[PDB]
């Protein structure tokens, strides 16, 4: 049963760079072979068929190649819109095959982070528990430390963090850090901090408030 | 010498020239009579032994004008043998010329006229303080001048966001005290003013009303906020076009496109609609930023943009870059000997980043597109960084008026104003008494009021367009003694770098010292002169 | 308008069986191939088994032969994966793609629509529907926080559809607890606020759990 | 029917088969009787009155074996009319063989003989416990029978490690009870023990020192430890060739090369030094690992290597895989018909995995090189995990022991000894009384001894070699009230998979139920009749 | 001046692979372009000059073509040896400038960290502060949680991560973990854990000690 | 035999001046091309200078034009980077290449070797050397901490070189406290403790120490 084998597995690029992603099947496949991309939480779609052929509604930038053995896939100018992860398949044989897939992110200058900080809604302090969720918002890069401080005290990993994949707009971050305590712990203190770090910021950024 | 500019805390008189001798015949004297502060007034008492020439004062007279310089409102054009009757200024400035083309003259006195009116000026200490026009949320009162003055600790950004704003009247916001630190912005509409981060020290607002129907007026709220930046810290961060921090009133253009879809507040980095157009595609077009505090500027990011409409692509092949620290003397980045063009765009949507070779202090920036490709169209970046990013860094006080002008002083004048040796603030320049002087005689000198860590200066030329090119500085804890900052290669004093141009300033450091005076002395210089604006960088012990 | 809508995901028991069903609308499923293909979360993508209708004709990877039978009904116009067995291994999203190889070798075996997939979870935990909390706030920050659930996938919409631009949904999180977690958030311009309504629309099809929650902001 | 295995614990009787009455003519017997522990010994003692053909002994005598089996020492043979002297044990088994070809024959006694020595056996609850042999750090005693066992709690590993190992004499692990569990070594040089983690519940030590010259002895330690598996836990884990967790002991060839340089335990996984080559290139060539324990293997990666001497590359092109829960019998993975041959590596230093379609549960792992280039040289990954890493899954105690003998009960035996059905440890399997019995009819049944979750079984063949093909199982709080677990789809009893070969056993999961006793019903099953060993998965309530 | 603009900024890929770098001078430059090789913490060495000449010593699974302003370096057979940063020079102005660098980065097999916990040595107790550093050796991937425990209490972030580049020879990665203590922090408590998380570990794994 | 050497790296406050030197061994820097090419740190390569000793002939990248001087010294075949008014953004490692020109076009422009590098670090902070701890222990691990040391680097080699295989040194941390730290380690077989002593060779040259660690494991 044929195996196919992409490189790179993963590439970074500026919006404007030619890329080129590379296709080995394991035995003669002739020009079967077909190119989908698959965007972030969405089904693939299909870019190139029979090695070469366009599929309708695929911008011309896309464009592969080659036969027997060896297939590319080009872009020729990557556009943010393009990040997503690229599989080969072949269609020669009984059964489909899938490459083992090229993640293509996207390389863009510093941009620093927008923060926000929310308390608990009374809805869930009834509950019992309590979450404190801090936001930062549309960052680059994805590098970013948030430490908690309840009243003035560094917080453990009693935190979670989130992070969204590059946005296919302007290809950016953005993270969300939830702290989860009791009613015990949240209503006998008052100062809850978030202190983002970040490359695109000259200094720490504190977003703070008390009950 | 006649003439000249008064602080009329003091009562003085004023006479013509030799009064009561006759006046010399064709010459003119004018004086600048002033208070403290707006609040204040100024009134004029002739005596009334005066005599001017007569016919129908065609020739000699004296003339006195409502507020300052000669455009201001006629209060009196008087002559013959009857003296003016008493005037009171509608402002705290009076503007008086004496004209002559035989007679005793004429004699006053002058001294500050007081209205009655509050003095509900407030300073603020607070971390979470708030301020508002007086009576608020109901209608604010008439003929209202008023300052609101925040003072912070050394590494703490006054941060100044605005609720309401509402209203002949207006507000002005300043880089430190009014009328002597650079203005920031004068708003008087429905539109608010924009958040203003600020790491100077002082940030002050001047309230005036007049006596016509009140509008809802305005609220707005203050946070001081630490920043401790590293050691490694690099000066390359964004200052504000995609993130906001740069707001939308500080982005303006030469022109703009006639269908208003692509106007100066679209050309942010990255933005989804359009860019920036102007009416017509030309290289004397320009789109502006005013970072409103001196900024370091490091780097340029552009972009050019797809139509919304069209989807057609449009972008800037190549700009010049014009700097100013006031916003109408203004510089071309330069490459050696002419100016620098950058390369820029080659299709509508990569991010092409310019680095300074030259790195420059700057509060406003001009991309001005050369060439193009279908049409002009912006999106911008700039990075940089503020001068307190560095270490021990704070400026002194020179361009806020926190060095007061009975602190300031020179070797020898040609006049005077201390106000005019601060940088940027000064709408002049200190130039000595003989302008072509001899090296290493000349100097200016800062009283910083208390011994301090020195670690800078920050030298300007002066507009009479001249400039510093080459300097020693000298520093002392008393004021008799001196030493000189050595170099520790050629073990004489160091000679400074100046400036290459009349505005753009330029920043020295070196290594840290003790001092509460500090002297700087031009070595080499411009053709014109010695002119130079001043400011000092350094900390507490 | 061709559409491939896949059912039949959720929470299953190893060893447990579980079917899926991908119903065509648009075209006659027969006079097509019609393919399963699954992703492991975070993995890539797998063939797994076809069916020509018109002919019967159909195959498996070996991975699941003998376990997965595929099948179609074309009055329905739907075709079906009944799964057994089932392990670990088996937790996946499946896709149903179609295939149009009639006069067109070139696009023999070439998938070229694909359905949205549904998540099937092979797991001994039991289902617990989400809680649906507010975030609440020139430029301001509002999300929901949903809360402790299992298995996934929640859904979060802002105004049924109409609001999207500005808006992060995050990847769950696991809590130490077994239960997931994530916040959706948008960003909008600060004026509108106390005017504009914005409603979040949760939604998760393991628990019929379908809330919609209304955000909003002494005397 | 004749012969048999007998406990000692109970004093009985063996007689030749009519006895007082003439024994029939052409008819051999056999029995093994047995102490429960190595502790203990036997004492036969013949009755007086003893009949058995003359001659020489050369047709009709009694044969009596020092431990078990008829190739252990001769303690006799006898006939005529003079029964045996007493016969006491070297060990803790003897082997009894009655051969016919006229004559009343034999009566004896058999007991348990005490020799006086010590029960020195240790269980071990606690979590940071140590053990050793007795009189350690001196030298070890004479004549030691001993059993150091560890029990551990539901979702804990045992670790066990040894500091010294020096020592006919010997000691043995176990995975489980010793004599029923699966041994997983004899240790007896002066090499210490590899490290071992359990997830079982029980691991056991069995020391046995001889009357001649003590050497050093043993000292070791143990750890139990907490393990909690996630939900999001995928069966895809590395087993221990790169990181060392497979230690040099278990790895091992049919041969390898002249000069020493390319052993066994070079084949890990980017090893720096060679890999494994065997003595002579040829597809009948295997490289072996002994995991110790029952694992899940789910993948295997492979390398070639590159001569350190003389730079060359070489790799194996292709291979087969033979697994093994014993280590004698062994089956080759297949592709449908016939066997599966892996594609390997195209040069010496890529890795190229490859995942079974079909997971399997085994122990023993040989890799069968069938091409290559220049030479075979491996280097080698397994990936994979236990069964017990799983929520609720645990081996309820068939394999181990912990589900005495007495817990199994059977429709109908063709003989019995309970452990024969035991997964693993047992030599043969259980068969029912008729072979080729109807379906549905015949059964095995596991009485767990406590209320539990039942989440799985593993059913197992047997070896005369057959299989299960097909079941149903049923279960009970009781004994006498039974449901089948149904197939929801159907409605009537669930058809369950049975195995594909009489070694390699198959894991089947179902919803969880509770239940003490839970029974197994074949339904199709191999030609040569159902043959069954077996285990149950589940935990506690 | 002439720029040089290398793509993609960064990739991985498995040993065997047959890797591709690009490289764009801003105008025409003939064949001058050479490319370097920088391994972590070391100088560049030179692999490639006019375009397509191998320097002495490198390896003939390099090579490099292009004219003009479009340049390639392609390694047909990637090593382990082959991760660094890879730059490409123009040899043609008055004045060189270097591309901005190519990181590649190795893809192999998951591997499973050996934990190690280090108590600190007496001759640091007498200056007071206290460091108890914990040791993760040769994983992979580089993902991998380190939550310190004082008497079963989770930590905050006066912890500190350092982690090794990829391995010459293995390509994994190792981790080193530091928690900084006081005198009196450290002397009044006695549990001290290190609970270490990866992929390759089938369950936690745990290090610890006591004084 | 080519080598390389440069020295003068350092600490160095903002404004100030620096002067970096590169020692050429083997053989005679006339006559060849000697370049000056500096790094910031986790950043790319930047060409800064150059001079051909033999002819003088010397020219600047723009960002340094003004503020660099370049030179040599034939007799003592070394040349220098005397560096003036610095700024933060010259903080990096500077190398010293050497270009060999002559009868080569293809070679022109080209550094065929480099030296390994020297740090200036522009900071207003104080030099601070370190102070190092050991880390005391068929597998077991050792190592040596070095701990609150400004500016960097600091230099690890175990048993003055000859023990390599297994070393893994960490890049230095910047502590709250504004200082550095770093740990080496390596993995050795745990049969061989007792016998085998294992040393590591700390070097800090910013501030002269040069330490030497002796790492070793109730009655
Ligand atoms: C602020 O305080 C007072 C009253 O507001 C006023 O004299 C002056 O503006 C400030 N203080 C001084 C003297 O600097
Ligand atoms: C600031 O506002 C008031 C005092 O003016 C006070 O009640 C409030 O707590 C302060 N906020 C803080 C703690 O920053
Ligand atoms: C362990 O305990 C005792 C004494 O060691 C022994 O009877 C047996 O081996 C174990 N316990 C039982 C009865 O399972
Ligand atoms: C285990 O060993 C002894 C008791 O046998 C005890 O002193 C020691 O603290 C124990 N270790 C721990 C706490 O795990």
């Amino acid at each position: 049963d044929i195996q196919m084998t992409q490189s790179p597995s993963s590439l970074s690029a500026s919006v404007g760079d030619r890329v080129t992603i590379t296709c080995r099947a394991s035995q003669d496949v002739s020009t079967a072979v077909a190119w989908y991309q698959q965007k972030p939480g969405k089904a693939p779609k299909l870019l190139i068929y029979s090695a070469s052929f366009l599929y309708s509604g695929v911008p011309s930038r896309f464009s592969g190649s080659g036969s027997g053995t060896d297939f590319t896939l080009t872009i020729s100018s990557l556009q943010p819109e393009d990040f997503a992860t690229y599989y080969c398949q072949q269609a020669w044989a009984y059964l489909p095959t899938f490459g083992q897939g090229t993640k293509v992110e996207i390389k863009r200058t510093v941009a620093a982070p927008s923060v926000f900080i929310f308390p608990p809604s009374d809805e869930q302090l009834k509950s019992g528990t309590a979450s404190v969720v801090c936001l930062l918002n549309n960052f680059y890069p994805r590098e970013a430390k948030v430490q908690w401080k309840v009243d003035n005290a560094l917080q453990s990993g009693n935190s979670q963090e989130s992070v969204t994949e590059q946005d296919s707009k302007d290809s950016t971050y953005s993270l969300s850090s939830t702290l989860t305590l009791s009613k015990a712990d949240y209503e006998k203190h008052k100062v809850y901090a978030c202190e983002v770090t970040h490359q695109g910021l000259s200094s720490p950024v504190t977003k703070s408030f008390n009950r | 010498p006649c003439g000249g500019r008064l602080n009329s805390k003091d009562a003085g008189y004023i006479t013509s020239p030799g009064y009561p001798q006759d006046y010399p015949s064709h010459q003119n004297c004018e004086w600048i009579v002033y208070a403290p502060e707006p609040n204040q007034k100024i009134v004029l008492n002739f005596n009334p032994h005066f005599e001017i020439e007569k016919h129908d004062c065609k020739y000699d007279f004296i003339e006195i004008r409502d507020g300052d310089s000669e455009s201001a409102d006629l209060l009196g054009k008087h002559c013959g043998n009857i003296a003016p009757p008493t005037i009171i200024s509608s402002g705290s400035m009076l503007y008086i010329k004496f004209t002559s083309d035989q007679g005793a003259g004429f004699s006053l006195r002058y001294e500050i006229f007081k209205t009655g009116s509050e003095d509900c000026s407030k300073n603020f200490t607070s971390p979470n303080g708030t301020i508002e026009s007086p009576g608020f949320p109901e209608k604010y009162p008439h003929n209202l001048d008023c300052t609101f003055t925040i003072l912070a600790k050394p590494k703490m950004e006054i941060i100044l966001q605005f609720l309401i704003f509402d209203l002949y009247d207006w507000l002005d916001i300043w880089d430190g005290i009014p009328h002597v630190g650079p203005l920031i912005g004068k708003y008087c509409g429905t539109k608010t003013p924009s958040e203003l981060r600020s790491s100077t020290g002082i940030l002050s607002l001047t309230f005036h009303t007049d006596m016509a129907v009140a509008k809802d007026g305005f609220s707005a709220r203050y946070y001081l906020v630490h920043q401790e930046p590293l050691e490694n810290f690099q000066c390359n961060v964004p200052l504000g076009m995609e993130s906001g921090r740069i707001a939308n009133e500080q982005i303006s253009a030469s022109s703009t496109y006639s269908d208003g879809r692509w106007t100066p507040q679209q050309s942010r980095l990255h933005g989804d609609d359009n860019g920036w157009t102007p009416n017509l595609d030309s290289n004397k077009e320009y789109l502006q930023v005013d970072l409103r505090f001196l900024t370091m500027l490091t780097a340029i990011a552009t972009q050019g943009a797809i139509s919304r409409e069209t989807q057609n692509g449009y972008y800037v092949k190549s700009y010049k870059l014009e700097v100013s620290t006031n916003g109408e003397d203004w510089m071309v980045y330069r490459h050696g000997k002419n100016h620098k063009v950058f390369q820029a765009n080659n299709d509508a949507t990569e991010v092409v980043l310019n680095k300074l070779h030259a790195p420059l202090l700057t509060r406003f920036v001009r991309i001005r597109p050369q060439t193009w490709h279908s049409g002009i169209a912006l999106r911008l970046e700039l990075f940089g960084c503020r001068v307190t990013d560095a270490p021990c860094s704070n400026m002194l006080g020179m361009l806020s008026g926190l060095i007061a002008d009975s602190q300031i002083s020179a070797s020898s004048t040609q006049e005077w104003s201390p106000s005019a040796a601060r940088l940027v603030s000064s709408r002049s320049g200190w130039f000595p008494r003989i302008p072509q002087a001899q090296p290493g005689e000349e100097w200016l000198q800062v009283d910083l009021g208390t011994p301090k860590t020195v670690k800078g200066v920050i030298i300007q030329g002066a507009r009479a367009r001249a400039f510093v090119r080459k300097f020693k500085v000298s520093y002392s804890l008393n004021g008799k003694d001196w030493e000189y900052i050595q170099d520790p290669r050629t073990q004489q004093p160091k000679l400074f770098e100046g400036n290459m141009h009349y505005d753009t300033p330029d920043i020295r450091r070196f290594d840290p010292i003790p001092a509460q005076y500090v002297r700087v002395y031009p070595e080499r210089w411009s053709p014109a002169g010695i002119g130079m604006r001043l400011e000092v960088l350094g900390c507490d012990w | 308008e061709v559409q491939l809508v896949e059912s039949g995901g959720g929470l299953v028991q190893p060893g447990g069986s579980l079917r899926l069903s991908c119903a065509a609308s648009g075209f006659t499923i027969s006079g097509y191939g019609i393919h399963w293909v699954r992703q492991a979360p975070g993995k890539g993508l797998e063939w797994v088994a076809y069916i020509y209708p018109d002919s019967g004709y159909t195959d498996y990877a070996d991975s699941v032969k003998g376990r997965f039978t595929i099948s179609a009904d074309t009055s329905k116009n739907t075709a079906y994966l009944q799964m057994n067995s089932l392990r670990a291994e088996d937790t996946a999203v499946y896709y149903c793609a179609r295939e149009d190889f009639r006069n067109r070798r070139r696009l023999w075996y070439v998938m070229d629509y694909w359905g949205q997939g549904t998540l099937v979870t092979v797991s001994s935990a039991s289902t617990k529907g989400p809680s649906v909390f507010p975030l609440a706030p020139g430029t301001a920050a509002l999300g929901c926080l949903v809360k402790d659930y299992f298995p996934e996938p929640v859904t979060v919409s802002w105004n049924s559809g109409a609001l999207t631009s500005g808006v992060h949904t995050f990847p769950a999180v696991l809590q130490s607890s077994g239960l997931y977690s994530l916040s959706s958030v948008v960003t909008v311009p600060s004026s509108s606020l106390g005017t504009q309504t914005y409603i979040c629309n949760v939604n998760h099809k393991p628990s019929n759990t379908k809330v919609d929650k209304k955000v909003e902001p002494t005397h």
